[PDB]
């Protein structure tokens, strides 16, 4: 089985593994495969950035939060969360609302690219074989594989947390 | 090849040496190659020396010989030429689209994109030119739906947006760092700052419809200016509305 | 379903009531797997029960946090539980790894039973299907060997 | 082409893995067989020494020996070397047998060539092509693996004594 | 949609909250995958409920290292902590496998409540739609005669 064009060797272990071991692909229209590789590269850039908080979190850069609780917070990622006053939290919530709503509403990404939020595919050609520093494939391939990796580690971090201390 | 450029000992210089500085100097550079270039010490070196020319040169010539000549790997290697094919293919093509680098930590770091930095209509205009923080479709789509570009809006909801903006903005600075900051009220002394201010930044803008007529919002017939005004208007009854909203959320809660 | 691998001298046509529809080429396939999936499991756990009897258990700690020397732990079955949980979930990870690098998907290679672990590569002989026969058959051995040393050291103490 | 050798090949990531940063292939080609039968000696000896920092642990061989401190293998050599004893009798069984080798080649490495480098008679190439190139890579990163290990045993189990398979 | 199986006789198409104007299809289709599967699992919990009662818990010991006599394990809601969390999770394995088997992806047979249990196959005497009705029917009365049970199960205390 190969990849379904949509996707068109974008992962795996190298490029062009098309890896899927549960028929998650099959079936499905070029519209729903878009949106699972939109919701995969959303968790990733998500993860990627909370595996560095987490990490400055727990090496004492933990300001903005030392000056709020007024005293040193935990270096406990999940304990400095807890921490957080509920109006601090519900901020978070209310500001990642308002991008969610940014890149909907007002503007919504290009319909065959969800993942291109900022709309980066308006400004950029493409990878040619005219360019000698071609690389839009091999940083989206960076990004895709740091953003697999980091989906996986920041739940490391948060179920190793909470269950073992 | 040139008549000189034959039968070099490898002495002068090696034979992927010579061929290095061939591919790196222009094609009609030969022949007449200038004072402070690689070829022409290498041709004024190229007679003189080999075949039936002198054979053998003293121990500070041949070292001033290697100083003035280069050495093949490192100096003149395949991979050099690679790099600045590249590079010369690179500038070409800058001349259109240009490689994206980002000045990190002080040094520009590229990125692996490529932008379109050639504007799409106006080649030589100066403003037409294309980022990605002023033409991707995220700029294109958030300023362009703002209040003070959104479609659909007539110039008073655009003027009452920016002004709940402005104003809910407004109260904050002025309540808090502020002369009566310690004081119970701290909230209404700024909410009455927020709406002077709105009201000063009002007349000024109700100032510049009147001067410059700015003419970019009016509707047809009408007159210079209209559309801006009625913007102004708007914008300082939004003030004034998002300012007391902003008071009103601080006394409470 | 007739030239593949169960066909043998005393018996070949062993199914007394398989083969369902007598036809269902993805369910025999998938049959095929799990047949050369658990013989390879049955043959190294029926050596994991056979070699630390004879040849005595290893010398080491395989714990020097925990000092669990590989002698001490009981042989068959109660060693589920005195090697330590860090030392499983390695052995899970493991096990997942080893399923999960080849695509399992029926159609694939990996499907069918080849895991590209070709130690003698057999360069497609007539060796290959004397030794996927030998494979195969050993393996049906030792998934009934190993229930019996399973029952065995389920009802009296170690491995025997 | 490449080195000409069988070398790199079964490589991880797919492909093969053409390794040669300095590029003595190209740099001297004429000593590529030479480098090949140091490559395949030296890993031979390696496997054959992490065999020998781990057998005597175990057994400790007839004769004399049978100590026990006489295995720490920081110290193994000396006394088997002094007093002209089985470390003397071993180096002569290497030099015979390298001689063996001087004489298969044909003296002064007159031979040598880019399919005998290593082949040293003994035990039997399989004539099978595929079985032939796995065995072959699969005796180089042996090879090569056990001489990046045994070096790291015998910097590690120096520096903090351990001198016994954990070596940590 | 106003004529599948769902439109029996004491109420017609009974959609009071207007799930159905300008029928997506593929959302009805959905819906109705659903309210069969939901339906099924309603009566088999029923079943869970109300033959405990009356027939006596398990003569057995269901977790043979762990003492559960069925009897200690009350009939209703707070046998999810009694029962193992081992044991949960393989009802939990045996349901997903149940579906992680034939699909029931959009379109595919399994997608309208078809599996292949033909228990009850009746010759196609005018009763498929009996059966498919009848069952489309007690699903819905399952599943609201669950929700009261367990309402009555956890307002009241214990079972009923
Ligand atoms: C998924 C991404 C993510 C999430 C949910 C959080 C969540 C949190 N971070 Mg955080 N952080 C992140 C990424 C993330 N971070 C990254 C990538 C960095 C590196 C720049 C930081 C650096 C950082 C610092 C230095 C601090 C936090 C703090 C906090 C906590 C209070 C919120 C706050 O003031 O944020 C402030 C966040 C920033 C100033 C960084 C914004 C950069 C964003 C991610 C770019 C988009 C909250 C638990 C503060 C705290 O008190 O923790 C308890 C605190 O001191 N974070
Ligand atoms: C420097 C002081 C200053 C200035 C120049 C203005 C200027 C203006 N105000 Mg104003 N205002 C101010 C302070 C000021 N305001 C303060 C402190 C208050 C609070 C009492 C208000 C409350 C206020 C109201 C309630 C209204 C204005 C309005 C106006 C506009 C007529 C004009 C733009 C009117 C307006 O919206 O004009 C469009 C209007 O209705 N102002
Ligand atoms: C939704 C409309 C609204 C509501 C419910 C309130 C409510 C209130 N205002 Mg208020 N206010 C509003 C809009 C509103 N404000 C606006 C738009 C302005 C700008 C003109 C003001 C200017 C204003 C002043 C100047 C004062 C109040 C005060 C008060 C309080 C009496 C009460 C909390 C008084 C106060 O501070 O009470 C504590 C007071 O002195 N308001
Ligand atoms: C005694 C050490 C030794 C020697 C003589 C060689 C010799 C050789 N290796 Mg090799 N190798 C070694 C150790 C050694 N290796 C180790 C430890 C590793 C693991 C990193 C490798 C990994 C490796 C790869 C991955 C590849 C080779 C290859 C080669 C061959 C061509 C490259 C060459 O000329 O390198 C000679 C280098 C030296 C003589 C340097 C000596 C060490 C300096 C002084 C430090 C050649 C026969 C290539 C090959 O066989 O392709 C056909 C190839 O692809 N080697
Ligand atoms: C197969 C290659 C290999 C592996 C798996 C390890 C593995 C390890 N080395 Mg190591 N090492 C190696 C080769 C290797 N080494 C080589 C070739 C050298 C020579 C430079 C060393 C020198 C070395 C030192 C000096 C140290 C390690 C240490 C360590 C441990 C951390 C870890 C067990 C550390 C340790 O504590 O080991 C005792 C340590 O300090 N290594
Ligand atoms: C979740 C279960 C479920 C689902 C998916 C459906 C789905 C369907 N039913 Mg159905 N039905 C159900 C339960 C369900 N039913 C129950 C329990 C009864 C008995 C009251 C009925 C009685 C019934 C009749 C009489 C008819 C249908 C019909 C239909 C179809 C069209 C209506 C529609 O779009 O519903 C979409 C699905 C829903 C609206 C389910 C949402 C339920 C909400 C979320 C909860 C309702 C309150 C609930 C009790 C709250 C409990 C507390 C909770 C919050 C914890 C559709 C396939 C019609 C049909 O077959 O036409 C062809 C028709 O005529 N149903
Ligand atoms: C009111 C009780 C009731 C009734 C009337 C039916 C009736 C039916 N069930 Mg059903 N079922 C019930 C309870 C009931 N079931 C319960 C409690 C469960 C849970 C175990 C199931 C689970 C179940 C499965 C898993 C399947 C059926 C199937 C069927 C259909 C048989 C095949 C057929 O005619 O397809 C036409 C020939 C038939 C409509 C099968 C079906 O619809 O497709 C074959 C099927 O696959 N049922
Ligand atoms: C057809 C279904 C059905 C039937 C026959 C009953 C039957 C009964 N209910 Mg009931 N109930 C049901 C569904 C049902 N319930 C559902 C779906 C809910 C959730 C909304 C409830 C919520 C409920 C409450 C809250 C109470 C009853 C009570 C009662 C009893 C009077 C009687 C035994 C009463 C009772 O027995 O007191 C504890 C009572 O107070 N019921
Ligand atoms: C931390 C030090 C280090 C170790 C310890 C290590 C180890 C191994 N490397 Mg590796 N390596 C780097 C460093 C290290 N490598 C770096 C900095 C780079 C970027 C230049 C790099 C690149 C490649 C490539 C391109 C290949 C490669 C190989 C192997 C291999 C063979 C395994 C097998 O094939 O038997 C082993 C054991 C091949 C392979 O893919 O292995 C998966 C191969 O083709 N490596
Ligand atoms: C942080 C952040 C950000 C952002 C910023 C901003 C920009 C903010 C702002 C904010 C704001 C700025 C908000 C506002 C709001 C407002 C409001 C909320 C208002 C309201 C008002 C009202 C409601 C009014 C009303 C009225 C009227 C209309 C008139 C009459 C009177 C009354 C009162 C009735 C960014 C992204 C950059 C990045 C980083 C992070």
């Amino acid at each position: 089985r190969e990849a379904p064009k949509v996707l068109a060797g974008t992962g795996g272990p190298l490029p062009e593994s098309f890896w899927d071991p549960a028929g998650f692909t099959n079936n499905k229209t070029d519209e729903e495969l878009l949106f699972y590789r939109a919701a995969e590269l959303k968790h990733g850039r998500i993860a990627m950035a909370a595996v560095v908080g987490w990490f400055t979190n727990a090496s004492g850069f933990h300001y903005l939060g030392d000056l709020w609780l007024k005293k040193p917070a935990s270096d406990n990622p999940i304990e400095a969360f807890n921490q957080l006053s509920l109006l601090g939290v519900f901020q978070m919530v209310f500001f990642i609302g308002c991008l969610e709503w940014l890149t909907t509403v007002p503007c919504p990404p290009p319909k065959d690219a969800p993942w291109d939020v900022i709309g980066m595919s308006d400004v950029l050609e493409e990878d040619t074989d005219e360019n000698p520093m071609a690389e839009y494939k091999k940083i989206q391939m960076q990004e895709l594989n740091n953003s697999r990796l980091a989906m996986v580690a920041i739940i490391g971090l948060i179920v190793q947390a909470t269950t073992t201390g | 090849v040139l008549p000189y450029m034959e039968n070099i000992p490898r002495a002068i210089v090696e034979k992927e040496a010579l061929e290095g500085v061939l591919a790196m100097t222009p094609r009609e550079q030969w022949e007449d190659p200038p004072e402070d270039s690689v070829l022409y010490t290498l041709k004024v070196y190229a007679e003189t020396y080999g075949e039936g020319k002198a054979t053998k040169m003293p121990w500070w010539d041949w070292l001033y010989m290697r100083f003035e000549l280069p050495d093949a790997n490192e100096v003149s290697a395949e991979k050099i030429k690679l790099m600045e094919d590249d590079a010369k293919i690179q500038r070409r093509m800058m001349e259109g689209k240009i490689p994206l680098y980002v000045p990190i930590l002080g040094v520009p770091i590229y990125t692996g994109m490529t932008l379109d930095w050639k504007p799409e209509a106006e080649l030589f205009a100066g403003d037409q030119i294309r980022s990605p923080i002023s033409d991707s479709r995220f700029a294109k789509n958030f300023i362009g739906n703002t209040a003070f570009y959104r479609e659909g809006l007539e110039n008073w909801q655009r003027g009452l947006e920016i002004g709940m903006a402005h104003g809910y903005f407004l109260v904050g600075p002025f309540t808090t760092l502020g002369p009566l900051r310690n004081t119970p009220e701290a909230a209404t002394v700024g909410l009455l700052s927020a709406c002077a201010v709105i009201g000063i930044v009002s007349v000024g803008g109700l100032l510049f419809g009147a001067t410059v007529k700015p003419r970019a919002f009016d509707k047809d017939g009408a007159t210079a200016g209209s559309g801006f005004t009625e913007i102004i208007n708007w914008h300082a009854v939004g003030g004034l509305g998002g300012a007391g909203f902003c008071h009103l959320l601080l006394t409470l809660f | 379903f007739e030239n593949e691998l169960g066909v043998q001298a005393p018996v070949g046509f062993w199914d007394p009531v398989g083969f369902t529809a007598d036809g269902n080429v993805a369910s025999f396939r998938r049959r095929r797997t799990v047949e050369l999936k658990h013989g390879r499991i049955s043959m190294l756990a029926a050596m994991g029960y056979m070699t630390p009897e004879i040849t005595g258990k290893f010398p080491g700690y395989l714990s020097p946090s925990t000092l669990l020397k590989y002698d001490d732990i009981p042989n068959g079955l109660g060693a589920i539980s005195k090697v330590p949980a860090l030392g499983w979930a390695q052995i899970f990870v493991y096990c997942g790894y080893a399923e999960l690098s080849q695509d399992q998907t029926p159609g694939s290679p990996g499907a069918e039973g080849n895991f590209g672990f070709k130690v003698l590569t057999s360069s497609d002989p007539d060796s290959l299907e004397k030794k996927l026969a030998s494979e195969i058959a050993n393996g049906r051995l030792a998934m009934m060997a190993f229930t019996g040393m399973a029952t065995q050291d389920g009802l009296t103490g170690s491995a025997w | 082409f490449a080195g000409g050798l069988t070398g790199s090949d079964y490589g991880g990531f797919g492909g093969k893995y053409e390794w040669d940063p300095v590029g003595f292939s190209t740099r001297w080609p004429e000593h590529l067989a030479w480098y090949r039968e140091a490559e395949l000696k030296h890993g031979r000896i390696a496997m054959l020494a992490f065999a020998g920092l781990l057998a005597p642990d175990l057994f400790r061989l007839p004769w004399a020996e049978f100590q026990d401190s006489s295995l720490d293998f920081a110290n193994a050599h000396d006394k088997f070397v002094a007093g002209f004893g089985p470390m003397w009798w071993g180096f002569i069984a290497c030099g015979g047998i390298e001689y063996q080798r001087f004489r298969k080649l044909g003296l002064g490495m007159e031979g040598l060539t880019l399919e005998n480098a290593g082949n040293l008679g003994w035990f039997d190439l399989p004539k099978n092509s595929e079985e032939r190139l796995f065995y072959e890579t699969a005796e180089l990163k042996n090879g090569r693996l056990a001489m990046l290990a045994v070096s790291g045993i015998f910097t590690a189990g120096i520096f903090w004594d351990q001198h016994h398979f954990p070596f940590i």
